[PDB]
RNA sequence: GUUAAUGUAGCUUAAUACAAAGCAAAGCACUGAAAAUGCUUAGAUGGAUAUCCCAUAAACA
């Protein structure tokens, strides 16, 4: 049997939707009996604005969360991946998971695996080959060689459907956010 | 036989009532989801202006229920309020 | 002080944002059961074809 | 299509009668926190009969 192991790396929104004026005036309010009562260069809010079409850089969106996904090649297959490693018995789950984060992206990005437990594993047959989807958060992430000649992409389920079809690899979103 | 860790989540924000606002508002996030909170403690202001920083103890996590609700904070979060996520002494 | 017609006015924004919270917070929790369901069936899926492999994932 | 599931709102065989009920659960107010407490918020027969039924989703296929 073929072992391949997968990561599904997940990318936190940097910034969320305006407060509604109506909030902004109540806001002012408080501030004030705030003060009262109180006792005792930065980057790009969108870094996106010069890149237009830099897919493969980390920083695709930074309103939204982001998921890696990259073209991966087989032995007899080549299609468009959630970013996998070939993974052996002996590596537990988070040892394969943290070996994806720098065998594909080779990239200081950081990550902390809490849970082992796997969130998804889908089997393709033709040769019986399994798939294991792990998850895990980022507080930031460093992607260093934003331009590498793979074909790696940021987006967490709107290109999820694009790219991969098959509910083997569709149904990924299931246990994305 | 492990579990998830008691960490604690240190609310730093320069206004008092939003960190307090917040500090609530995520206990109640807490409470819904299950989430013990032990304790709500306050630490002194940070004098240089002062910023105002409020601990909400979180204890109890699982795989799944991790990654669901540290977005949910991120989502939540109203205006300019840091999060934070540290294992408890 | 408020006029009643900002009350109502500020009385049909707590509605709506309510609305919006309670929304969220169903699926919040919908999130939870479905990511746990996944995970709990991702267990189950691996589990047939080699235990073993999982002896060292538990850890 | 054969087997098989699944078809009142998180839960219940509460109910088809005189009501789609009880329960879980929510927002705001009250300022250590929580709870308690007051005022309030969102809801369902996807559907029949005394098994078909279509939808849905599986092993057969």
């Amino acid at each position: 049997w073929r072992l391949s192991g997968a990561l599904c790396l997940q990318r936190p929104p940097l910034i969320t939707k305006a407060l509604t004026p109506l909030q902004e005036e109540m806001a002012g309010l408080l501030q004030q009996i705030e003060v009262e009562r109180s006792l005792y260069r930065p980057g790009a809010r969108e870094t996106e604005a010069d890149k237009k079409n830099d897919r493969t850089s980390l920083h695709r969106k930074l309103d939204r969360n982001l998921v890696l996904l990259v073209r991966e090649k087989l032995g007899d297959q080549d299609v468009w991946m959630l970013p996998q490693v070939e993974w052996q018995p002996g590596e537990t789950l988070r040892g394969t998971a943290e070996r994806i984060l720098a065998t594909l992206s080779e990239n200081n990005m950081e990550a902390k695996f809490l849970g082992n437990a796997p969130c998804g594993h889908y089997k393709f047959k033709f040769l019986g080959v399994k798939v294991f989807f792990f998850k895990a958060l980022l507080l930031t992430g460093d992607f260093v060689q934003a331009g590498k000649k793979s074909r790696h992409v940021w987006a967490s389920k709107e290109e999820l459907g694009d790219y991969l079809q098959p509910k083997y690899l569709a149904q990924v979103r299931r246990f994305l956010l | 036989d492990y579990e998830y860790g008691v960490l604690n989540i240190h609310l730093t924000a320069y206004d008092m009532s939003l960190a307090e606002s917040y500090a609530q508002y995520v206990h109640r996030l807490c409470n819904r989801l299950s989430i013990k909170v032990e304790e709500s403690y306050a630490m002194p202001t940070k004098t240089m202006l002062t910023t105002h920083e409020r601990v909400v103890q979180i204890s109890g996590l699982s795989a799944t229920f991790a990654e669901i609700f540290l977005e949910v904070l991120q989502s939540n979060l109203p205006e300019g309020v840091r999060l934070s996520v540290r294992e408890h002494t | 002080e408020h006029s009643p017609e900002e009350s109502e006015r500020r009385a049909l924004l707590l509605k709506r944002w309510a609305l919006f919270k309670q929304q969220e917070h169903e699926m919040e929790r919908d999130a939870i059961r479905s990511m746990l369901e996944a995970q709990q069936e991702a267990l189950e899926e691996l589990k047939l074809e080699s235990a073993e492999l999982y002896a060292e994932a538990i850890k």
